[PDB]
């Protein structure tokens, strides 16, 4: 078994650098599109 | 056997329970709603983005800064947030439409910190050149330029009771301003190294300032040296205080020290890890803010990560 | 007594300084207007909100060929969504730098 | 071009310290398959060109 270059696990995983008790989230693509306001006024 | 040895009150410890990994750039300033629902951040990704405070998801990422975002705050009285960054720009992001509406102008260099007056609708901003400005919201007109420092003005907070405005600068001094006349009331020369964070309490008086030497603590009318705090000896960036007297100092080498307001007792001394990509010497805290509940303490760090902390429900980590 | 150029000393009525958005929206009653903040709990409400949001995510054809089986696809499976932030090693830069250059 | 060339010297550097990416059996198989193909083809190998080569 030899590792190929195209995956090449350079680093620890987040779960094993932070413990299995904390949470880790990788949010890099948002919900709730730009048209939808945050305050959502009286209408 | 020490003076004020027996009487700090026992605060419970804080622990991580999530990290939030979204930006591509140093996450740099955190604010959170008046209504507890969501929080907001800038970056050096040049993108503000807001996040669900409960589930941690990303609600939307809204952009428009030419360069990094050094400060972001969300107004209580009005339904719009304000932003400021090193593109010399200070913006009024309307929240009912997610778009810029005021776009303040006049700073001759980069823009570091901003803060809202909690009662009347002005806005006090601090820059790199030497000055701080009183922007009049609704007119986007500089009421005052607070020209009294000699170097960069790293942070500014403001309140309702006199003295109004507190500017801690990179020329090692604090000074306390008159909002009406514009002249400074009282400058505070201490802190061999520069002051970069002040915070106010918000129950009683007595604000506190942050610097690499000797985080100190003051008292609002005239300014009065109440106390200095212990040897948290990095080049600290943030101070935040909870309504039950706990106080977090966040620094540039990753270390963040919990305290209490009452005594000055260094409580927890927590130092977090980096998330896998970052090198070991890149941990550092740029923002920290409690919740409106003040059950959650959430810090924006140099590891392009928001770390969210909570209490711990034990009793036996008792005071020495 | 003789302020800077914005006050009286200049007639340069520049655009971008023209009376735009000249009235302020105050946060009305259905949002988090500060009268509805002066009493709210914020702690049990946050706790039930996250207690509700936490429970959301719940032969005879090819026997002359050499490599008769590689026996594994990725050698376990392919679902990571991991986040290296060293930007040359991030998987976004891997897919960028295999899509465009060839 | 900066990005390609530094990704390329990272992968040339990780060829050396991470061994050949092809196994011994995985290369002996290819080699044996080619000599079987070529001797079934009776492929006379190419000579080095003489100095007095015609064409």
């Amino acid at each position: 078994e030899v590792v190929l270059h195209e995956d090449k696990k350079y680093y620890p995983t987040a779960e094993e650098v932070y413990g299995p008790e904390v949470e880790t989230i990788v949010q890099e693509e948002d919900t709730q599109p730009l048209t939808e306001p945050i305050i959502k006024p009286v209408k | 056997k020490a003076p004020t040895m027996p009487k700090p009150q026992w605060h419970p410890p804080w622990k991580l329970y999530r990290v939030i990994s979204g930006h591509l750039g140093w996450v740099r300033c955190i604010a959170v709603e008046p209504g507890n629902q969501w929080f907001v951040t800038g970056s050096a990704d040049r993108t503000i983005k807001i996040w669900d405070l409960a589930s941690g998801k990303l609600k939307l990422s809204l952009t428009g800064h030419i360069s990094t975002v050094r400060g972001v705050i969300v107004s209580t009285r009005s339904p719009y947030l304000f932003s400021c960054g090193e593109d010399k720009q200070v913006k009024c992001w309307d929240l009912e439409y997610n778009k810029v509406i005021r776009h303040y102008h006049g700073h001759l260099s980069a823009v570091y910190g901003l803060d809202l007056h909690p009662t009347i609708d002005v806005l006090v901003t601090c820059s790199r050149d030497s000055t701080a400005r009183i922007w009049d919201v609704r007119t986007k007109a500089s009421v005052h330029t607070l020209s009294g420092h000699t170097n960069a003005v790293a942070t500014v907070r403001c309140q309702a009771a006199e003295p109004q405005i507190i500017t801690g600068s990179h020329d090692t001094t604090i000074r306390l301003w008159d909002l009406v006349a514009g002249k400074t009331r009282v400058t505070l020369t201490n802190h061999k190294k520069s002051v970069r964070a002040v915070v106010l309490h918000p129950r009683h008086y007595t604000f506190a300032s942050g610097s690499p030497d000797n985080i100190k603590q003051w008292k609002f009318p005239d300014g009065s040296f109440i106390q200095n705090l212990s040897g948290h000896n990095a080049i600290i960036n943030t101070l935040t205080v909870n309504s039950d007297g706990v106080l977090v100092s966040g620094a540039d080498n990753g270390t963040m020290h919990l305290w209490d307001w009452r005594t000055g007792y260094n409580f927890q001394r927590v130092h977090a890890a980096v998330q896998p990509g970052s090198l070991d010497s890149e941990s550092g805290i740029f923002a920290c803010a409690f919740d409106q509940s003040e059950s959650r303490l959430l810090t924006a760090e140099a590891d392009k990560t928001i770390k969210v902390y909570r209490e711990d429900d034990t009793a036996t980590e008792e005071t020495h | 007594k003789g302020e800077g150029d914005l006050s009286q000393l200049s007639k340069q009525y520049s655009s971008r300084d023209l009376p735009s958005h000249t009235k302020i929206k105050y946060r009305q009653t259905t949002q988090d207007a500060p009268e509805e903040v002066r009493n709210r709990d914020f702690r049990r409400e946050l706790e039930e909100r996250e207690r509700a949001a936490a429970r959301e995510k719940n032969r005879r054809w090819d026997d002359d060929v050499v490599f008769k089986n590689c026996a594994k696809g990725v050698d376990d499976q392919k679902k990571d969504k991991r986040f290296v932030n060293d930007t040359l090693r991030s998987e976004f830069h891997k897919k960028f730098m295999e899509k465009y250059i060839k | 071009t900066r990005l390609y060339l530094k990704a390329e010297q990272e992968r040339q550097h990780n060829y050396l310290k991470d061994g050949p990416y092809i196994t011994a059996e995985e290369a002996v198989a290819v080699y044996t398959t080619t000599v079987h193909w070529l001797e079934s083809r009776r492929f006379s190998p190419i000579p080095f060109p003489p100095l007095s080569y015609k064409h």
